[PDB]
RNA sequence: GAUGUUAGGAGGGCAAAUCCGCCGAAUUUAAGCAUAUAAUUAAGCGGAAGAAAAGAAAAUAACUAUGAUUCCUUUAGUAACGGCGAGUGAACAAGGACCAGCUCAAACGGUUAAUCCUUCGUUUGGUGCAAACCUUUCGACGGAAUUGUCGUUGAAUUAUUCCAUGAAUGCCUUUAAUUUGAGCAAAGUGAGCAGGAAUGCUUCCCCAUAGAGGGUGAAAGGCCCAUAGUUCUUUUUAAUUUAUUCAUUGGAAUUUUUCAUGUCGAGUCGUGUUCUUUGAGAUUGGAGCACUAAUACGUGUGAUACAUUUCACAUAAAGCUAAAUAUAUGUAGGAGACCGAUAGCAAACAAGUACCGUGAGGGAAAGAUGAAAUAGUACUCAGGAAUGAGCAAUUAAAUAGUACCUGAAAUCGUUAAGAUGGAACGGAUUAAGAGAGAAAACAAGUAAAGAGGGGAAUAUUCUCUUCUUUAUUAAAAGAAACAUCAGUGAUU
RNA sequence: UCUUAACCCACUCGUCUUGAAACACGGACCAAGGAGUCUAGCAAAUGUGCAAGUGUAUAUGAUUCUUUAAACAUUUUACGCAUAAUUAAUGUAAUAUGUCCAUUGUAGAUUUGUGCCCCACUUUGCAUACAAUACCGGUAAGCAAAUGCUUUAUUGAGUACGAG
RNA sequence: AUACUGACGUGCAAAUCGUUCAUUUCAAUCACGUUUAGGGGCGAAAGACUAAUCGAAAAGCCUAUUAGCUGGUUAUUUUCGA
RNA sequence: GAAAAAAUUUUUUUUUAGAAUCUUUUUAUGAGUAGAAAAUCGUGGGGUUUGUGUUGAAGCGAAAUACGUGAGUUUUCGUGGAACAUCUCCCUAGUGCAGAUCUUGGUGGAAGUAGCAACUAUUCAAAUGAGAACUUUGAAGACUGAAGUGGAGAAGGGUUUCUUGUCAACUGUGAUUGAACAAGAGUUAGCCGCUCCUAAGGGAUAGCUGAAAAGUGUUUAAAGGGGUCCCCGUCUCAAAAGGGAA
RNA sequence: UGCUAUCUAGCGAAACCACAGCCAAGGGAACGGGCUUGGCAAAAUCAGCGGGGAAAGAAGACCCUGUUGAGCUUUACUCUAG
RNA sequence: GGCCUAUCGAUCCUUUAUAUUUGCAAAAUGACGUAAAUUACUUACUACUGUGCAUAUAGAGGUGUCUGAAAAGUUACCACA
RNA sequence: AGCACAGUCUUAACGAUGGAUGUCUUGGUUCCUACAGCGAUGAAGGCCGCAGCAAAAUGCGAUACGCAAUGAAAAUUGCAGUGACUGAAUCAUCAGAAUGCUGAAUGUAAACUACACCAAUUCCCUGGGAAUAGUGGUACUCCUACAGAAA
């Protein structure tokens, strides 16, 4: 509040009569006055710097970097030993990225996903979503911000014809579109490694979009992918070789 | 001030923290911006809400070379093209009553840009199943069936956007088509000396045609 | 921001790092630019030297529009260019390229590098250094003056 | 959740609930209908009334049946015959129920829940 | 020009966050101060609106030019201004949002003002339950105005092409959006355990296009209201669908050919001067005063005073106009990486209150029992009474009894232990007391009989295991002590 | 662990001040609250992405609509800053063109060879330092029939294979 | 309201109380109503007074004015250190 | 990549390191205000991760053969009864107090002390009541001493009045008293005042200035009275002690 | 002599307060209640009193200082009503 | 320049010197110069082009509290840090 | 039924005292979205009333914690009291009716319930009969119309 810790007159009858020298409330019978008036040591004192509307909350983000970022995540969502680091129960799922048909997009309901969770192999993760579900404790409750819940699949699809109403309301799982991906769903915390589930429409569009084909409209305009500054990892295997 | 530090250049001595201003409804505006003039075509019958401007040449040494929109058609362009300024009005063209068309190159240009207008354009029935051929070098009224098949289709908008201009213009030419002759640097260093000689001249010219 | 700052690491501290027989207190020579000459001359003679006095005649109403000058050096003519194509002219001793210099945005032309000896090219501009027009006819080029 | 229009906070919900006309009285007074019977109106819940029949199926009195006496709309509190408590100085009363802990087992037929019934099924 | 309680009307005042006018400072900065600075800011007095004002060229350019307004991005911290010190500081272009035009006035129309208004009336429609509104042409009777209302936008004249027009019959179909209030709205109040009582724990079920939210005797998708989803009914505004004949009157746009080439706002511009102001500089805008113009081949502009001449561009001294844009006040929503009762609005509350001040004014302190008081202290005894106690008594709980949640520290009381010759405490090092402890601070394995648990073989045979219990052999571990070395001293 | 003892040692803390145990100043006590922040612009540092470009501005677009007040996209000469300096200023403006090679030195990182590997010669020779030449804008001086010239002076934040 | 520089001097009182003393028919005293307002008033002049306020009243604001000056300026270890 | 012990070659018991701000090893070094850096530890919130909850957590007091150089951390018992963490990683901040004659609130020592000293004085008996120096009644003694602690009225206050109850707190002692608290009751006008009249005064009209706000007030007026259509005329409030019927 | 003080019953504050409270000498910021060395030093109190606490108080009214002021004056500077 | 060691002064401003160097913002002011042409807005070619102001460079005019405020008294009425 | 030393200081235990801490939270907070003027046809502000038992903020205005109407719609309840088995009891909506005295405030006034002047006024009945001292109007400026006066 602007007028906040200042509206009130204020005055000064301590100095020459052995009270500091602080400003204090004028007026006689209320109980206010002869009261310490305002400064950041004060009852009633407000803020020693007032909060304002001029703080800079908000960044420019770079277009390239955003980009880097999306791609990057997507790879490192591509490693296998990732997955599992990042805290997905990956032990009974059956490929590195996990790679469903096209005719996953058309699933209905709530039961019809959890079935086809359990049946890629997903119950555990199932388990644990349903068990994250938690008092986030603090204030954070008179906000609003009652229970916190852990973050499981994330789904990309291209059609719209069933998975987007389906998989909408699942607890713990996230939803995107194939050209609109979203890095804060792909790495929450700016976790590396969330569990990604494609369809095969998805997967081929990707490739498409950051190159393949060469779509006008599709590509995102001139875009080139960065490349590693170590050209193999194995470091190890440099090492083992015979001329090192 | 101290050390290696500039001189600043702020103006912040005046009581501005009650003139400023923080910008948090961006997106938002944006997205309401959007939302009304998608609900005015809609009511429109979905038809056009677009203006086609005239192209004109951007000013001075610095833009001569660019050209982009202009206000409005003005008489002589719409003469040209045998529209009206009621017609121009009317349709989706702008309008001007006081920029004048200028040199033939661009005239000539707009009243292609008209015609090209005026070729496309196909107008809905005033008054809807009474056909009339009707004023001001506005097309005929539409028949029943094409402007029904019409309606279903998209609205071509591609010429209300600026042009593009010339892809490589890295040409080719012989080498005995060309010469060595030029000398550049002393016909500027001329020009601009003899501008003097010239303007003299000119002032006298325009005396004898003014006699 | 708040919890790397040097105020966390002299948290207890006092005058903390602001010095304890000082006792800080703000702009202690006068405010903003203000000592210049007469309290910091030293600093502004030393750091900023040209800053005292009046040079030079006024043009009232500047216009930079009027005046505008965007350049590029003969070394970079060629660079205009692509590489494909520039091989082609390189291969046929017939021909020679022409560039419109303003059409890819500039209108002076200067004289700064190497042009490559035996290859004839049209530069098209407004303006052309002395140096440019000398290096345009010692290939065998062609210089045009354009609007 | 999806609309707009109506508060997510904790904080309007609970001044609603605590400011409430009689309309949402009587339905933040309803009660879950015998198992049958919701077949029968093709209805999950129902408000109460007077002469209703209820069970009660929480707290210290859970699986007593009986008539509801009187029910109390401020304290959103009903009273029912069997369930009474002595006071301090000996006063029998009926011990208030909320109707959350209720299960409605006949309810009573009059001219404004033939209404209601028409409405639901 | 007076006068009228003549008949009909209007204004006044309030509210102010944003808006528009006036009128209009200083603290402050320069480390002093005077010009500059604060700042054309605050206060003052006025006027408006849901936005206002501004706006259709007496404009910008010098290009291949642009072409009403507003706003943004920018130019630009730049040209420029400045004790050229401190300091101040635009506009045009370009990219965009968004874009809308026009009419008085002269001029033109006299075998007729073709105008305008009040009062009296009168009928072709349409709603609504009813109030009542809404369309609708036609006559009077009064006035007003020629000191100029109405029509016209050079003038006729040709061809083309539209619009108003009136009557009969035909016809109001279907949807799509858009937006209100409305409704309906999935599965368990299933075992068992401990519990004051589950929404807990298990365990057997499930539903989700609803696992947002709230309430519900402890954390609820299945207890309720709600939510997601839908069924309508409401707002208007699109598409679709249907018109056909018969009838006058009038207007408009182009297009020919002739003919008319007329016109364009004065104590205003301008200039001088003064004071103010700005970017304006040998004067940018304002204002006072003095002198005071030209008529469209004029005169106003083209940022350094001037003369003399170009050329480009405009048309002052009359008027209006939507949109984008702004909004800290009132009301309504929705919010949060906000505060959590000394904070957050002065105010979580019977607070702009109490209370204080002659008055203008100044201005507080101030939330929480329990699930349930339709559980709020019954009863008895001792008391003058307050109160107290109880074998008596609510509650899961009363050192939970309404000055009721939790109940810190300061402070002070009771009991016990210690201390005590002008301080008090401390450090370092032991001591005696007073407490506490077995987790390294001893005891593996073996046999006996209790309690559990597992694995294998083809619901139960085989077999592997850990704790209690009786006693029964190990052992290791530390502390001592001496000896033995190696390092380092001292001794004779 | 607590508790007194006892030997030896033990001056009110904070504070400004060269200097406080002070006859210097503040502090009866306890609890809660209580002071280098935020914005603007700039700089160096270090990270990060790209590089002679860079940022995507206002804004548009979307099969984007609890959380979405963000995220995503942008049908080849817009603008900021950097790609050139100089200068009151009309202005002018970077090897010099016989060569796709590409300024001169001296140290100097790196490389060939000889007599695994340090080596001792040679061999090749970046950054950088110290110099040097060139050459461009300003200014002189000398000339000047204007494609202004001229070795020589001087001067700029210059330039001599771009770094932002 | 002269003196006792009386009592009082955490008062009976933010000027009281006791005793002494001046005044008492006029330039007298008292009431009520009324006038003159802040760089202003008013003043038998003392810069007096103008509501426990005066060499410039009270109220509110510019204002969080300004202060080279006074005071204060908050957990730990390690390193270099005037 | 095998070391030891216990058994009776084979059984049993212990161990068996490869995480670059990392592990092993060696030597040197270790002052410190103002000041600079790094490593830490804690608080509020956020995302993330994987947990803790009424077979009682947080919180709080007292502790612990506890751990850390340290800030601290961890834990026990008691109280307590609802929400609590993240050291996995990383963002963010109204983020760390002994002190400011700090702000605010509570509280002590000073201390059962200073003190309850203006104003000549009370006694006895009785009654009431739980209880009487200071309530009531009586008897005495006294005092105020008509410039009265007596009557009346103005200002100002405003039910303080009065009866009937009455004693939580108040009535700076006591208190049954009360100007405290509770329930009621009560102020009667042709003639008494106000009300009316004009004054010192004030506010306006008429004007005129001033951007307005205001500054003025018959002063460049076509204006309330009496008359058989004529003759006169600025208004208005202002005295509870002047004038003023009874 | 009165009224107080005094003692009881009753009611019942405040200023002040780093921690405190025996000296002497020494050194020391050059005059110590605490420090070093000496003298010494044995509970608890009641009534007083003024040697000390460089006693209490009020941010030295004195003096000096500030590129803080304010008041006043002139043939100080710059204006200005008249 | 004075036998040596002394004999002196920023920015802004004013002023006079100096220039085949410049400017006053769409243009011009020598000079219609020199040629041709002749219906005319002809066509070439020319280092030297009005008043006034601004610059640029070089001095001088001064600041002696001399690395540069245009600045007298007074307070025993006084206040504050 | 004995025995303690006192006072002062310290320690532990247990209480008083106090209101911190912790936990809440129908409140604040900032932002975004959305609509956005009232008044002589008497606003805002202010008084004075009005509850069965009723003081208050709240609510309402002499018909006064509501009247009527609509949509919900069976209770109400501290006591008394009022209804149901759907214009009743309860809510919400709220368009009809009602809205004291004032206040720009406007008949002259104002520390006044003081004071003018012109209309006397209202109801009931179907073209008449009854009641009541009651109710209105009458400010200043402007405008249009009319009037009778003044060129």
């Amino acid at each position: 509040k602007l007028g906040a810790g200042y509206e009130t007159s204020a005055e000064s009858w301590g100095t020459g009569r052995a009270v500091a020298r602080i400003p204090r409330v004028p007026g006689g019978g209320t109980h206010r006055a002869g009261q310490g008036a305002f400064g950041n040591m004060c009852r009633g004192g407000g803020m020693f710097n007032p909060t304002k509307i001029w703080r800079r909350w908000g960044r420019k983000v770079n277009l390239k970097e955003k980009r880097y970022a999306v791609c990057s995540s997507i790879a490192a969502s591509g490693v296998t030993s990732l997955v599992l680091a990042r805290g997905h129960r990956i032990s009974h799922l059956k490929e590195v990225p996990l790679v469903v048909s096209n005719d996953i997009e058309s699933l209905s309901k709530t039961k019809e996903a959890v079935n086809f969770l359990v049946s890629l192999g997903l119950k555990d993760e199932v388990n644990r979503l349903v068990k994250s579900k938690k008092i986030r404790a603090g204030k954070g409750k008179m906000r609003n911000r009652k229970y916190k819940i852990r973050n499981g699949p994330l789904i990309i699809y291209e059609n719209d014809n069933g998975v987007k109403k389906a998989f909408r309301n699942i607890p713990g799982v996230d939803l995107c579109k194939v050209t609109k991906l979203n890095l804060l769903k792909l790495a929450p915390g700016g976790s590396i490694g969330r569990l990604c589930i494609w369809s095969e429409s998805a997967f081929k569009k990707l490739d498409v979009i950051y190159g393949k084909i060469h779509e006008k409209k599709v590509t995102k305009k001139n875009y080139i992918l960065p490349k590693s500054i170590v050209h193999n990892p194995d470091i190890y295997r440099i090492i083992h070789s015979d001329k090192v | 001030v101290a050390h290696n530090n500039v001189l600043p250049n702020v103006h912040l001595h005046k009581w501005w923290q009650h003139r400023v201003r923080v910008n948090f409804s961006k997106n938002i505006k944006k997205k309401k911006r959007r939302l009304l003039r998608e609900k005015r075509r809609k009511a429109n019958g979905g038809t056009p809400i677009e203006k086609l401007h005239p192209i004109v040449h951007c000013p001075t040494q610095r833009y001569n070379f660019r050209t982009r929109l202009g206000k409005g058609f003005t008489f002589e362009e719409l003469k040209g093209a045998g529209l009206t300024p009621r017609a121009a009005q009317t349709i989706g063209i702008c309008y001007d009553k006081r920029r004048k068309n200028r040199s033939e190159e661009s005239l000539t240009k707009n009243v292609e840009r008209l015609l090209k207008y005026k070729n496309s354009l196909v107008m809905i029935p005033l008054k809807k199943n009474k056909a009339k051929k009707g004023i001001g070098g506005i097309p005929a009224d539409a028949d029943k069936n094409t402007i029904k098949e019409f309606r279903n289709k998209k609205p071509l908008l591609s010429i209300f956007k600026k042009e593009k201009n010339t892809k490589p213009f890295y040409e080719t030419i012989e080498v005995s088509k060309i010469d060595k002759e030029f000398l550049a640097y002393k016909t500027l260093r001329r020009a601009k000396l003899a501008e003097r000689r010239k303007n003299c001249r000119q002032q006298k010219k325009d005396i004898k045609f003014k006699s | 921001a708040t919890r790397f700052k040097k105020n966390r690491k002299k948290r207890g501290h006092v005058s903390a790092g602001h010095g304890r027989v000082g006792k800080h207190r703000k702009h202690p020579g006068g405010r903003g630019k203000a000592g210049g000459l007469h309290h910091m001359r030293i600093n502004f003679d030393k750091y900023h030297p040209g800053y005292f006095g009046k040079v030079g005649m006024r043009h009232l109403n500047l216009l930079k529009n009027r005046t505008y000058c965007p350049t590029i050096n003969v070394d970079k003519l060629w660079g205009l260019l692509p590489e494909e194509k520039k091989k082609e002219f390189s291969e046929n001793k017939d021909i020679a390229p022409v560039i419109d210099v303003t059409r890819k945005g500039y209108f002076k032309v200067l004289g700064n590098g190497k042009l490559k000896h035996n290859q004839p090219i049209v530069v098209k501009a407004r303006y052309f250094s002395s140096v440019a027009e000398k290096k345009i006819k010692a290939v065998g080029g062609q210089c045009i003056l354009v609007a | 959740k999806f609309n707009k229009q109506k508060s997510s906070s904790r904080r309007k919900m609970r001044k609603a609930h605590f400011t409430a006309p009689a309309g949402l009285r009587r339905k933040i007074m309803s009660s879950k209908l015998s198992k049958e019977l919701r077949l029968k109106y093709k209805t999950r819940s129902l408000p109460v009334r007077k002469d209703d029949e209820v069970l009660i199926c929480r707290g210290h009195n859970h699986g007593r049946e009986g008539k509801v006496v009187k029910i109390n709309r401020k304290r959103y509190k009903i009273y029912v015959e069997r369930v009474t408590r002595e006071k301090v100085n000996g006063e029998s009363t009926f011990i208030g129920i909320h109707p959350s802990n209720v299960v409605l087992t006949k309810l009573k037929v009059d001219k404004n829940r033939k209404k209601i019934l028409d409405r639901k099924a």
